[PDB]
């Protein structure tokens, strides 16, 4: 059964609230295992402590560069990047949760969480989750976020787990 | 796609525009004065039932630079026109406020909502009274508003969307 | 007051416009890739014993928003059309850039620089005269840099400055 | 006699290098001593430690604020603020250091220094010093200003008195 994973965001320090997110393993299960095992630290490193870099109102939130923490960097537990699963699943609406990538076949460990449908992503982006609960935490979100991503507050993954 | 919609705050400055436009975006209230260069805001919300996306400019009063006010008039859609009810002078500088708007949009009905902030204080210099027959003069909607209890903020702006709207 | 000079840095993604960009404003360079949402930037520099400000727009070169340049074209007043030495797409998609930037701003003379980028590299596909038959054709400067080494960078800021004096007499 | 003080700057904790100024004590006493004494933290606070807050290419580099650090506060060494002494001195180019105000006779601690002629802002903010030596390092703050002031590194004092 799919696995559920949580992260707790809090901004410049203080908490905000927890997000948990379905992983789809039935249809994406390499894509779904790198983010649930990043997530819970257990190759050794992993998503916690790394902040959203990029958030745009509108569109999405974006994070998990853990290795540079400056939007370039990010791995994943299969080397630093590996190839495009599939992309069954689309960019539907709101809490869809699906890898960053610079082009086919360069997957790390960046992700990013619709905040709107984002259909011109189908089939550029493999989509493997979505948010269960928590959604109004990355609404919320968005209050600091700009038009080209720069975040006015710190906002981080302070925690994060698998349920 | 949502449709954008992009917003144009001014007014003199202390009068609470920024602390407006972050309650409208941040749902925070700045109690420390931090006088404004230029700040542009996103925010995405629901007005009558469909979502948009609001791109909102936030300007300096300061009166040195009333010349280049001039280039963000231009891009604006809509202003928002604050003054505060226990500053006249915030007041009478309104109308000065609406001439130059009409002035660099060459029209006589811009979209446009002048908002009377800070009705939280005890103190008043402004009344309720004179700020709704300046309204009806320029035949635009009048808003008191609170950035530090947040009332009155969200009618603002929407008002102000649902005036570019009915004009667009 | 200093004159204020709106420069855009337009070309494919890859080829160095950000590091361009970075080199002029902040003398390091990015080694890592950032690619480019939208970003901003001022200087003041003395040109030709003249100090002026340089407002430069570094852009995206994603294809799939190339009907979106239209704004920023609209506004900049010079364009720094970059492509990268050892990528001969790069350097045909340049011809694209031209043809939106004059379609946009319609008209035939826009203040343009071509800029060829990454010189340090010895892995060149596009040729010298290549590029400058081309700048020829074009009626328009042409500058080979190097982010890395900054070979060129001020050149290709300060002459698509130049071109914008020259366009507004 | 014109006392003369220094800061050493630094970006991100990294030693940028040292401005020196000229304090114009033979115009503008109390304005020059208030700077003095807040640049040698002599009165129990001052200025070292504190950040540019607002860097703006092509105008100016603005700091000073010690008790919020956050472009808000500030204080004199004569109480929360004081009077504008005179405006004899005025805007002229590149060094020029001035006070920072929120109207008239509202000058505490902050100031800035101008990379410009700034001539609009002649009769309205006190001048009162200027650079002696590390203008080169003024003007490499501004590598890390952008248009509406906001900074893209941390700049700060990171330590300051008199030469
Ligand atoms: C042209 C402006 N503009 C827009 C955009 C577009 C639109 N229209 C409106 C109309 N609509 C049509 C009716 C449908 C189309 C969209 C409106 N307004 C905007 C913005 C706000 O105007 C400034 C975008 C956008 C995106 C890019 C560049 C410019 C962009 C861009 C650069 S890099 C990338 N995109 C992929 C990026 N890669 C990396 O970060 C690599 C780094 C290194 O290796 C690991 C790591 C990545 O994977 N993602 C994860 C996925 C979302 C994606 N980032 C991102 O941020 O998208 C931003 C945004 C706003 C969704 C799109
Ligand atoms: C219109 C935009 N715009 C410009 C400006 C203007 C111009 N020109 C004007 C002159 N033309 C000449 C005839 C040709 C050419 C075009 C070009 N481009 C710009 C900028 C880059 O576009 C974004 C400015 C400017 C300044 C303000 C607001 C908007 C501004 C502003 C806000 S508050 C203040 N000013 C005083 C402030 N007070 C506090 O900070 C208080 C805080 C609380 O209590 C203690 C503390 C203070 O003392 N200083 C210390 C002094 C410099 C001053 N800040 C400051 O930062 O000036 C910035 C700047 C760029 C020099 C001027
Ligand atoms: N009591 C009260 N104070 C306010 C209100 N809005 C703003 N202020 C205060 O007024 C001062 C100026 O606010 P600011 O947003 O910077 O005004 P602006 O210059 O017009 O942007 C700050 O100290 C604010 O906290 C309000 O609704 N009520
Ligand atoms: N060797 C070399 N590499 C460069 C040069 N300019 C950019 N790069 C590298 O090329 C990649 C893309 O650079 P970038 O500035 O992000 O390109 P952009 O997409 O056009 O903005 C990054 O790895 C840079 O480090 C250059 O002049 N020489
Ligand atoms: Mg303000
Ligand atoms: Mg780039």
């Amino acid at each position: 059964v799919n696995p559920t994973v949580f992260f707790d965001i809090a901004v410049d320090g203080e908490p905000l609230g927890r997000v948990s997110f379905e992983l789809f393993a039935d249809k994406v299960p390499k894509t779904a295992e790198n983010f649930r095992a990043l997530s819970t630290g257990e190759k050794g490193f992993g998503y916690k402590g790394s902040c959203f870099h990029r958030i745009i109102p509108g569109f999405m939130c974006q994070g998990g560069d853990f290795t540079r923490h400056n939007g370039t960097g990010g791995k994943s537990i299969y080397g630093e990047k590996f190839e495009d699963e599939n992309f069954i699943l689309k960019h539907t609406g709101p809490g869809i949760l699906s890898m960053a990538n610079a082009g086919p076949n360069t997957n790390g460990s960046q992700f990013f969480i619709c905040t709107a449908k984002t259909e011109w992503l189908d089939g550029k982006h493999v989509v493997f989750g979505k948010v269960k609960e928590g959604m109004n935490i990355v609404e919320a979100m968005e209050r600091f976020g700009s038009r080209n991503g720069k975040t006015s507050k710190k906002i981080t993954i302070a925690d994060c787990g698998q349920l | 796609g949502m449709t954008e919609y992009k917003l144009v705050v001014v007014g003199a400055d202390g009068v609470g525009k920024s602390a407006l436009t972050i309650q409208l975006i941040q749902n925070h209230f700045v109690d420390e004065y931090d006088p404004t260069i230029e700040d542009s805001y996103r925010k995405q919300v629901v007005i009558d039932g469909e979502t948009c996306l609001l791109d909102i400019l936030d300007t300096a009063g300061q009166e040195e630079y009333s010349a280049m006010r001039d280039q963000y008039m231009r891009t604006g859609e809509g202003f928002l026109c604050v003054f505060a009810i226990n500053n006249t002078k915030s007041f009478e500088d309104i109308h000065h406020y609406r001439e130059q708007i009409k002035r660099v949009k060459d029209s006589e009905d811009v979209p446009m909502v002048l908002v009377g902030n800070k009705c939280d204080l005890p103190s008043r210099t402004v009344d309720t009274k004179q700020a709704q027959d300046l309204a009806r003069s320029y035949g635009i909607p009048f808003i008191e508003t609170s950035a530090k209890t947040r009332q009155g903020v969200d009618d603002a702006f929407y008002t102000l969307v649902r005036e570019i709207r009915k004009h667009k």
